[PDB]
């Protein structure tokens, strides 16, 4: 999902750039950038609902699924043979040879996870104006504008992958922090003319296991995969004009049914019933950057009398 | 919004003379710059498209030239057909201005 | 309120059209422009009270106007640019007729 | 930190080079170089004060951490996936086409220590003149000009990373004969039009133990991290203006409490007296 | 001993700007320059003496003056580059008007 | 320090006649030579950028032309509005000299 | 199909004058169009391929010029082995036009 919708679906339209990006129209002075939706590349991603498992609450512990491991390959790499086609053509000066093929800045990432990605937002100049509508920027977080600091990196730029198409690639990464239920592979290759290189095989497998043995845990009960595949661009005729190019990625996860220990205890629902009749209260603040909590201690043996009783790195 | 200033308001001339009428614009339009003229009760004919090329159908002696800020479009020897309103147009930046 | 430019002897969803009105005495003015990629950029003093629009597989601009239209009266024309591309600025040759 | 400070804060002083550089302004003849502090790509550094921990002082030995491995990853790849804007266009006979990415020499170096890292001086042309404020070169360490050996090697051009956005990469490089309790890792692609190349994984990991099994213990109490990840350039429109890019570094850090052998006859606290 | 040049029109503080100042017989003789990642050049007989400076967010150069004064008299123009780069030899076209 | 010395201190001419005023550098500037006219009690007006083309709004007699060490200004048929002093100022290294 | 139209359809002229023959092309043809000679009685001579260049043998009076949409052929001084037809044909798509 890289720009024009699968919506209009007859092939008169504009030709059909299903599978492409509309077009490319670069800024007009330094401060002048709208990029226009559908030009943006975005993330794919996806949710296969599971079943339910066993439950075991007479001793608290819990069955739910695991994905154990995964084989993917993006599909359609020799349609880039298409060296027909009125793209421009390798001798300009006569207008003759090949219609160029799908060259440029390439982008793959794919993510298998038990939680939807979470993403962390990096642009280029933050001056850029994206569209309010049908797209999810920094602004649309964050309710205030884009500062410099999200030129490099602001913990406060922050989100999750919730949507579909709507998350451009080229603002929201996927977040080191953050992604514990979730394994990410990814890859960048820059350039303009950068030939695209892709392999595929019927028979290695990716594990998606951690230094403990689990993978990840399908919460809920859904299982959540994502992906971006960019291939390069595609370079008209009358202009120069540079469609994106995006291809398909197969996924085959494996999971087993692990038992694991019930974290919240269901009781609390009757904490949701006193959630329910007690009123919402405003108060004054006790949490957060205003906070009004002067300390809390805990307390919890009996230690012998201490002389300074708070005695800590020495700096 | 981006103002094109021409400096021949109105120039009287005959036939088989010069004229160049100059256009600027207050930012800068690297080459994006047409040439329309029209004549009194039709839709303006492109003349010189892009500020350095002859649209078909239009003679010789019509010349694009210039490009940035200043702009400058010249007939060499007028023809009878060459009376009509001229307008340069930048297309270089939404709003488009003429 | 609501123009109409049909048009005929291409394809016409792969072309960028611009409306531009004149007033007899004051020139030609820029007035819309909505592009293959269906968006639309308007004139400054013009943003709120116009819509541009296009319906494919019927071949007719749809200038929505003012709603309002206190002071805005002059010849219409609509306008297709030379070539299908995606490119925004492509010097529209081909002009209408007039309203 | 590679040039542009992060004070400024409006996107309208200049439109806000934080993470670029300021320019590039070549030499005017063959002696006269002043490469303006902004200009420079310098090193970036960090320091995480850990607690204190135990003393067994009744018979000589001592608990401090232990940096046994580390997670990192340079974020934001696919931001250089932004191809419009106001840079030199591909097709510049028309001045049409994309607004070409950031390419060109690349520069990715990390080290995790529990010491600063030690640098060690090398250059071009030592006929540079460095500005001699808000800069570290090789004259504010040793205090005289430089040398011709100070273009291939002189083991008197050392310094530490005490501070940061001080010490350009293009002067000071990791020292290889002097990090003992520091494994820096790094690799250089040069080029004037070299297509970037990046690589982000959630999964794997790297180990920082040596041949004993030791890896970094932090001394003092700290544990320092180093970087600098420079991806290209970027070729503006009306000169061809050639500001930096860099992207920052996330490190994930796993330490755990090793006991060795305190080393200081702490009773010398009576020599310091004397 | 504290010049000012107001500026309108324009983005200030992403184009360079110097100072010149021209003796009415012996023509023009160039003083400094301030850049967009304002770093100060000077003229060689005026190393010491004047310090030239911008304040972004108030749109104004401030040439301070000898301190002493003693020799320089002369019609004080400023300059703004053409473009606005971080290139410092840009050819400025703008000149003031003259103190 | 760069010098530049101009070859025509003064030069008595009149209109329709041409002229060409030189420049010669101490040192290599490769092409940042800008030509400057001056009107009594105007400030300086820019007519040629960078040896070798015209700023806007300046006629086509105007001429720049030379690289490196020798520079040269032309006009080809004076104008009365051309009764002003003219400098070269290069803009290659600081200190900037006119 | 393409459809060539010629704008002269018939030229009365002497020996020793210029003529010039145009032709339009209903879709855009880049530079592809052939300029065919035929005197009664013969098979069509080429004069002019691709519309840039002449054919061998072809005396220097002719001349082939234009891209797009529309062409030209022109001749300085006629002759009297000229006295002949002219077609223009474009070669750049399925069907052929003459």
């Amino acid at each position: 999902r890289m720009g024009q919708p699968p919506t209009p679906e007859s092939l008169t339209e504009g030709g059909q750039y299903y599978g492409w990006s509309r077009g490319i129209n670069l800024a007009t002075s330094d401060t002048e950038d709208s990029p226009e939706n559908n030009t943006l590349p975005t993330w794919s991603m996806a949710k296969l609902q599971l079943p339910m498992l066993n439950e075991d609450l007479t001793c608290d512990t819990l069955q739910m699924w695991e994905a154990v491991s995964v084989k993917t390959e993006v599909v359609g790499s020799g349609s880039l043979l298409d060296v027909h086609g009125f793209n421009k053509p390798t001798d300009t000066v006569n207008t003759k040879g090949i219609s160029t093929p799908v060259e440029g800045s390439q982008y793959h990432v794919f993510a298998v996870g038990g939680e939807p990605l979470d993403l962390q937002g990096l642009v280029t100049d933050a001056r850029t104006k994206y569209k309010e509508e049908g797209v999810v920027t920094i602004k649309t977080i964050t309710k205030k504008d884009m500062v410099n600091k999200d030129q490099v990196l602001n913990p406060i730029s922050k989100a999750k992958l919730d949507k579909d198409g709507m998350y451009p690639v080229e603002i929201w990464h996927p977040d080191p922090a953050k992604n514990e239920n979730t394994r990410y592979f990814g890859n960048y290759t820059g350039g303009t003319t950068t030939p695209p290189v892709l392999q595929f095989t019927n028979t290695l497998t990716t594990v998606l296991l951690d230094e403990n043995g689990v993978g990840p845990l399908c919460k809920g009960e859904g299982l959540y995969l994502s992906c971006v595949d960019i291939m390069g661009w595609r370079v008209t005729r009358n202009y120069d004009v540079h469609h994106w190019r995006g291809l398909p990625r197969y996924f085959k996860i494996t999971l087993r049914k692990r038992w694991v220990k019930n974290p919240y205890p269901m009781a609390s629902l009757i904490s949701s019933l006193f959630n329910n009749m007690l009123p919402q209260v405003q108060g004054q603040p006790m949490e957060g950057e205003n906070t009004q909590v002067e300390e809390v201690r805990v307390y919890d043996g009996t230690e012998p009398v201490p002389g300074d009783p708070d005695m800590t790195r020495y700096v | 919004d981006i103002v094109m200033t021409q400096s021949p308001t109105s120039m009287s001339i005959s036939v088989g003379d010069r004229v160049t009428m100059n256009c600027r614009a207050s930012q800068n339009v690297y080459s994006n710059v047409d040439w329309y003229q029209q004549k009194t009760g039709q839709s303006p004919k492109l003349v010189i498209y892009k500020a350095s090329n002859r649209y078909t159908g239009v003679p010789d002696r019509f010349t694009g030239s210039g490009s940035g800020t200043y702009f400058t479009l010249t007939i060499t020897n007028i023809q009878t057909e060459d009376l009509a309103v001229y307008y340069c147009l930048q297309s270089n930046a939404f709003p488009f201005t003429f | 309120l609501k123009l109409s430019c049909s048009a005929s002897g291409f394809t016409f969803s792969s072309y960028g059209m611009h409306w531009i009105r004149q007033v007899p005495g004051k020139g030609l003015d820029w007035v819309a422009y909505i592009s293959s990629a269906s968006d639309t950029f308007y004139a400054d003093a013009v943003k709120e009270r116009f819509t541009i629009s296009r319906d494919n597989a019927k071949n007719t601009l749809y200038l929505r106007l003012n709603s309002l239209k206190s002071e805005d009266t002059a010849i219409y024309y609509c306008a297709r640019t030379r070539y299908p591309t995606d490119h925004f600025y492509d010097w529209f040759p081909y002009w209408g007729q007039g309203t």
